[PDB]
């Protein structure tokens, strides 16, 4: 059943991608209105893994108030806040991206740009969106700027290279010669990409390993007979594998992903009895142990310029709210929290890497972070128990 | 060093009344505090364990009413096994203060 | 008001609040409730013949189509925020009104409005003194979504929402093929001029697995929640579905045809099927 | 059902030291979260706290009360003791052992308010 | 709605020097790199001349059979395309279409791909004797 | 450049019958395809881009697939308006400006 790699994505009918909608038609609209009087921000600080950016305009004849800086946006794109200076986006360190600018659309003009996670360098461009021509009622228009971070992939990527093409835009490979009777198994650390190169793979590739239990890549992103094994960011068991297959030179060359360590020490409060459990949390407080007229509190406090760590909570009772999904707010010396707001805005960190688990009766719930955090910030999670209650509060800094 | 303090000082009501206690907290304290009651020789009961809460094995007499500085234990209606003395303590940081107390015979 | 995760229901009861045959110690509630995504908010309020409630008025008047949003101006619950649900039951039995509000899969923007029920207006006489009652307002502050339901937006007005935002035009024929795992949220929108077919989608659906046949989405599974509504303000029609701890996969499709048009979406339920999506979404500020 | 039972000297001389022991039945303090403190009554009087030491072996005390008193924890016989030396005229009181929680100064704490209190037993410290 | 319309077709004595109009209502072709093709005896579009956007300098690009005779020129302040055809030869009888390049995509190459969406309805132009 | 080759040249199909169109190319394309159909008497009209995407205003029965050096065109339940000759150009690779052969579709 081998199929390219490219025909494993299907079809959807959806984008599935960063849309940053301006037309006028759209909600995100930029035409003058009363309602609101302020400029909109696309912001996208993060790592790409062949991921798309996508630009919608109005078309020129429809609007011609509104204009676009640069013209050409994501062929050339602006580099500086304050300077103004539009460069190549060919000179910017990027690595295998591409553009696409749809015009077929009788409604808006479509500009993508797929990127790539091989970049060696965290790259930072704007595109602005003027309208402040369009005046109508004697109200100015609102403007719009659209800004990309690819921040360079904070892990070692690793590549098969199984096709007699060369891909000489990223050196750090395995090559065929270093198979061992076309069966490879990489010792790979949390959050290490594997991009392997084949024109043919299997139906089930990456999903199904020989033995030695399973674990599921919280990606496994197919792109131009590229497949992309996104190690997982926190595992329990040293007994694991995952497959791969192919038959480029009329060979079955298998490939085999294993991590090799295995539990970390997560930052966390182990509110459960079970001191058997196969997770490790830096602090422990039994709330079933402790009497009703106790309430249990625990911090968390964290402080590194750089992070790869997890923060964790495992109880018995109930979460909320649905942690770590989403969490409190710092509401101390004043009132039980009440407010519920998501993780990825109370810490303006982009992709956090989000677990669950049931041990039993016990949840357990954790988010693994890398990198750095613009602003130190605090939250809390609780847990109740009959009427007793725990609250496990995160200082990040 | 937080200061707690009972308000007022006695008490004296009749059988089936309803009377209000006070107490202040230097500081803010949350919600934390505890009402206690002790007969004389005895030790110390927990009658509330946190500001408008009740404890176990309690008649449901007793109302908490606090939050923040102020704080307020009502009794409703009497009983003549209830001559105590009260004691208002926040359980927030140490070292424990408690209150002055009031004492609650019958009349 | 009190918020409950597991159902994810918020419910605010003003029966005993601004009741007029007592007397209360706060002149008016000021709430603040914060909403998120697909959070369901339940009011349940007295009638306008029952005792002691001659005197009682809402703001807005009508509490199906409007909702106050700035000062004491009332503007469409749709305008604002669009794909939101109301629905107004109205029992004689108990002399009661409930209120239910349904917020959209998706949230584009920070939302803030209110809503006021005023009873003061109402007296009563009890031991020869007069007795007022109160009035209660309730302020709802609404969440940013996250991401986009993964649906079919036929009207081509809901771009923001659903993933498939197409313009309708003359004599227009597109299907719609989404697939989506646990915990996704998905649906469709069409105008409420065409047919829907089967009716009540989703709560009839047509298998794509029985040929097009006509079934209920509670036989096919029951552990699914879905919302529907047939005409909002600005008239279209609407319907959410969510798949929680299923471990059954499928092929579903709902039709809205009328004379010179036919659209239809289709769906397929994979369990261990997870959305290609980008870990992070696009944060939409507005600073000025 | 925890119980806490006093134990010491009903009277001691002037100008000495005052060492109790209040041993814990029913539970046990090896495996408790909970702190363990002293409170000190003179007749006529309210109630009065003697510091609190975790079961491992911390030390916690009354900021004006840190340079005489020393509390230790036996798991072995799951008791736990209080020494305050240079006893004075105006030192006679009852001393009720409480379990309680610790402060909101920790990382990781238990709150709670003194639960199952000892009996109580005197001290005097008379001519 | 967006469309192109071309004139300036007809019948022309071999020999002679002819010149194809094509215009754009409802947009601006300076975004577009207008491509000439030509349609004969009912066989595919065959190209016949490619002028470039006004960013990618304006280069002309012809195929073989048409090298160094035809001559693209373009206005875009008034949006209209021109081929002026020098010394027709008897096979240059054809439809001729004025297809704009729609859909374009890019790569760190540069300019990678275009896929063309408006078509004019095509001049017919016949040299014969 | 590369060369499209279309086959068979002509397809009968009976109306309301669906009929299959096929275009293979040379060399590896990936998914960049367009799909024109061009109906006797006018010009040819961008169909399909990207070889599964339908251009606006394209009723649903023309379905596009493929991938790589072979992609296919299925007409679902063949009107009487969808008789045409349809071209499959290769935009890749540069150069883009190239048809195939073109595929006729007749009635049964
Ligand atoms: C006893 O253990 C201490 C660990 O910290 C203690 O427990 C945590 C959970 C917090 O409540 C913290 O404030 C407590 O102090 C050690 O610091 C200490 O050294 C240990 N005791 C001895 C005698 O070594």
């Amino acid at each position: 059943d081998f199929c390219k790699p490219s025909s494993l994505n299907s079809e959807i009918s959806g984008f599935i991608g960063y849309k940053c909608n301006f037309s006028n038609e759209g909600v995100h609209n930029l035409k003058p209105d009363m309602r609101e009087r302020r400029s909109i921000f696309c912001t996208i600080h993060s790592y790409f893994i062949y991921d798309k950016i996508r630009l919608i305009i109005p078309k020129k004849s429809s609007s011609p108030e509104f204009k676009i800086l640069p013209e050409k946006c994501f062929q050339k794109v602006y580099t500086d806040y304050e300077n103004r200076v539009e460069t190549d986006i060919s000179e910017l360190g990027l690595i295998e991206y591409e553009i696409e600018e749809n015009d077929t659309n009788p409604n808006y003009n479509e500009r993508t740009i797929t990127i790539s996670p091989f970049s060696p360098k965290d790259i930072e461009f704007f595109c602005f969106c003027d309208n402040t021509e369009k005046v109508i009622s004697s109200i100015e228009g609102r403007s719009a700027m659209v800004h990309v971070r690819v921040l360079k992939y904070p892990h070692n990527i690793l590549f098969t290279n199984l096709t007699n093409d060369l891909f000489t835009y990223l050196p750090k490979t395995y090559n065929e010669s270093n198979f061992v009777s076309n069966v490879l198994e990489v010792e790979l650390n949390d959050g290490e990409l594997f991009v392997l190169a084949c024109e043919l793979i299997n139906k089930k590739c990456f999903q199904e390993g020989k033995e030695k239990a399973l674990y599921k890549s919280n990606k496994i992103i197919y792109h131009k007979n590229l497949t992309i094994f996104k190690a997982p960011f926190y595992v329990t068991s040293k007994d694991v594998n995952t497959e791969c297959t192919c038959k480029f030179k009329n060979n079955n060359y298998k490939i085999v992903l294993k991590p090799k360590y295995e539990k970390k020490v997560i930052h966390g409060c182990n509110f459960s009895s079970n001191v058997s459990s196969k997770h490790t949390f830096t602090d422990s407080l039994d709330i079933s142990l402790v009497d009703d007229s106790a309430h249990i509190s625990c911090n968390v406090h964290l402080s590194e310029p750089k992070y790869n760590h997890l923060v964790g909570l495992n109880c018995p009772g109930d979460i909320i709210p649905d942690c770590f999904f989403q969490v409190y707010q710092p509401e101390s010396e004043e009132l039980e929290p009440s407010n519920i707001v998501y993780l990825d805005s109370q810490i303006n960190i982009g992709d956090i890497e989000y677990y669950e688990d049931a041990e039993g009766d016990d949840k357990i719930k954790l988010f693994g972070i890398v990198g750095s955090i613009p602003k130190t910030t605090s939250f809390t999670c609780i847990c109740k128990k009959d009427k007793k209650s725990a609250y496990m509060t995160v200082t990040i800094d | 060093d937080i200061q707690m303090t009972q308000s007022p000082a006695t008490l004296s009501a009749s059988v089936g009344d309803r009377v209000t206690i006070t107490c202040r907290a230097s500081q803010s304290i949350s919600s934390w505090l505890a009402w206690y009651q002790q007969k004389p020789g005895e030790a110390p009961k927990l009658l509330i364990y946190k500001a408008s809460s009740l404890q176990s094995g309690v008649p449901s007499r007793f109302s908490g009413s606090g939050s923040g500085t102020k704080f307020s234990l009502t009794i409703s209606s009497l009983q003549p096994d209830d001559f105590a003395t009260f004691y208002c303590q926040q359980y927030h940081s140490y070292p424990y203060t408690f209150g002055q107390g009031t004492k609650l015979e019958i009349k | 008001c009190k918020y409950d995760v597991t159902t994810k229901v918020a419910t605010c009861e003003i029966i005993d609040t601004i009741d007029s045959s007592v007397l209360k110690e706060h002149h008016t509630v000021h709430y603040s409730i914060t909403l998120s995504r697909w959070d369901k908010l339940i009011i349940k309020y007295p009638t306008n013949e029952k005792t002691h409630f001659e005197n009682f008025f809402v703001n807005p008047f009508n509490l199906k189509d409007k909702v106050l949003y700035n000062y004491n101006k009332p503007i469409n619950i749709e305008h604002i925020l669009p794909g939101a649900i109301t629905t107004d039951i109205y029992d004689t039995r108990t002399k009661i009104k409930q209120y239910i509000l349904r917020i959209p899969p998706y949230v584009h923007k920070d939302i803030h409005f209110s809503l006021e029920f005023n009873n003061s207006l109402s007296l009563t006489k009890q031991n020869q003194n007069i007795i007022y009652g109160n009035v209660a307002k309730i302020f709802i502050h609404i969440n940013q979504g996250y991401k986009e339901i993964h649906g079919c937006d036929f009207t081509g007005k809901y771009s923001h929402l659903f993933t498939y935002s197409k313009k309708p035009l003359p004599n227009d024929d597109d299907i719609c093929n989404v697939t989506i795992g646990n915990n996704t949220f998905s649906g469709f929108a069409c105008l409420s001029h065409f047919e829907l077919k089967p009716n009540n989608c989703f709560s009839s659906v047509y298998d794509y697995n029985e040929a097009n046949k006509v079934k209920k989405l509670f036989d096919l599974s029951t552990k699914v929640e879905l919302d529907h509504i047939k005409q909002n303000t600005s008239g279209y029609t609407l319907s959410y579905i969510i798949f929680n701890k299923e471990s059954t996969k499928l092929k579903f499709s709902c039709t809205c045809s009328s004379n010179y048009s036919n659209y239809t979406i289709r769906i397929t339920f994979d369990p261990n099927y997870i959305i290609p999506e980008p870990q992070s979404r696009a944060i939409i500020k507005y600073v000025d | 059902q925890l119980q806490l039972q006093e134990s010491g000297p009903g009277l001691v001389k002037p100008s000495e030291t005052l060492s109790l022991t209040c041993t814990v039945s029913g539970g046990s303090i090896s495996r408790s979260p909970y702190y363990w403190g002293w409170i000190r009554q003179p007749p006529g009087k309210g109630l009065e706290w003697f510091g609190s030491i975790y079961n491992n072996g911390s030390t916690y005390y009354n900021p004006p009360l840190k340079s005489r008193l020393t509390i230790s924890v036996d798991t072995s016989k799951n008791q736990f003791s209080l020494k305050l030396s240079s006893v004075t005229a105006a030192d006679t009181a009852v001393y009720y052992c409480a379990r309680h929680g610790g402060s909101t100064g920790m990382k990781v704490v238990v709150i709670a308010p003194p639960d199952y209190w000892g009996q109580g037993t005197l001290v005097t410290v008379s001519s | 709605e967006e469309q192109l319309v071309e004139s300036g077709g007809g019948l022309v004595k071999p020999g002679r020097s002819l010149r194809l109009s094509c215009s754009a209502s409802g947009f601006t072709l300076g975004d577009y790199a207008v491509t000439w093709f030509r349609q004969a005896s009912g066989k595919e579009p065959e190209w016949v001349g490619v002028i470039r956007t006004k960013d990618e300098g304006g280069t002309t690009e012809y195929a073989a059979s048409v090298k160094g005779r035809f001559s693209i020129l373009r206005d875009d302040s008034k949006s209209i395309a021109h081929l002026q055809m020098n010394s027709l030869k008897i096979e240059d009888t054809a439809v001729y279409y004025c297809t704009r390049n729609g859909l374009r995509w890019y790569d760190s190459s540069g300019p990678r791909g275009w896929a063309f969406d408006i078509w004019g309805p095509g001049t017919l132009v016949v040299v014969s004797s």
